């Protein structure tokens, strides 16, 4: 009656007389053969845990993809911030002869500039330059 | 009527198993009933001397 527990140290002294034990010309190999030989509701619960982990991984991947889509819709467009930057450049700025630094120093006194807090100064200056060029 | 159905994988699960697919149940923290309710002397005067619903 062998399972994964049973030790070869213990089984050996029980079968060492058989002609089928001696028939293996080596001790290293009688032990390997022994090691190989040694290896519903609970299995259902284990499959439950496995399917739950699989569904959880799939849902985590889908949520990461959706978060990436949202972050891309923000950074590639945060679309409201870029639209507000263009709108401030259209409203508070009308002459293309003014500079981006002077325009920023003038528009900093306005309350609409705070709406463009989510964007960096580099992107803001670039949008102001694009608006002045247009 | 979006027909939502929890399509299981294999018949190792029970029938009514919460598949980790939908959402957290409520994430409720505002409910607080750590102390016992007051209508216990009245509930103590309200026995249920008949057999249960579907024990069999």
């Amino acid at each position: 009656h062998l399972d994964s527990q049973s030790r070869w140290s213990k089984v050996k002294d029980k079968v060492e007389s058989d002609p089928r034990y001696k028939a293996v010309d080596s001790s290293s190999m009688r032990e390997d053969l022994f090691k190989q030989y040694i290896e519903e509701k609970e299995l259902e619960r284990q499959a439950r845990i496995e399917a739950s982990l699989r569904e959880r991984e799939r849902e985590v991947q889908k949520a990461r993809s959706e978060q990436t889509k949202e972050i891309d819709r923000e950074r590639e467009q945060r679309e409201e911030a870029i639209q507000n930057f263009k709108a401030l450049l259209s409203d508070m700025v009308r002459s293309s002869d003014v500079s981006w630094s002077d325009t920023r120093r003038t528009l900093r006194k306005d309350h609409r500039w705070e709406s463009g807090s989510l964007l960096e100064r580099e992107e803001k200056e670039k949008l102001f330059n694009e608006h002045i060029e247009a | 009527p979006n027909v939502v159905f929890i399509k299981t994988e294999d018949p190792d699960l029970p029938a009514f198993y919460f598949d980790p697919l939908i959402n957290p149940i409520s994430h409720r923290h505002s409910v607080k009933s750590q102390e016992p309710l007051p209508d216990d002397d009245e509930e103590f005067e309200l026995p249920e001397f008949v057999e249960p619903f579907l024990k069999d």
